[PDB]
């Protein structure tokens, strides 16, 4: 859902990319390094 | 004024093409498809009629 123009809980309510985005999206594991701290967002108006 | 309106006639009647866009409604490929696929359709309708 992570990237330029795309749709789910994620990316409409929560944290969201530009259809003209310029730039790159990066991503790695971190089960061994970082839990409940890690909230997210169901809904939104 | 056959030629004139002849020509008239096709004009309008190339709104209601779809150039091999998924409708030649711009209101379906609006309320059907999502801005970031939608727009690629749109493109085909806009270089159809120009």
């Amino acid at each position: 859902q992570i990237a330029p123009g795309q749709t789910g809980k994620i990316a409409d309510y929560n944290y969201k990319l530009p259809d003209d985005f310029t730039g790159c999206v990066i991503a790695w594991n971190s089960n061994n390094l970082d839990n409940y701290n890690y909230l997210y967002r169901l809904f939104r108006k | 004024v056959n030629q004139n309106a002849q020509a008239l006639n096709t004009l309008v009647k190339q709104l209601s093409s779809n150039f091999g866009a998924i409708s030649s409604v711009l209101n379906d490929i609006l309320s059907r498809l999502d801005p970031p696929e939608a727009e690629v359709q749109i493109d085909r309708l806009i270089t159809g009629r120009l």
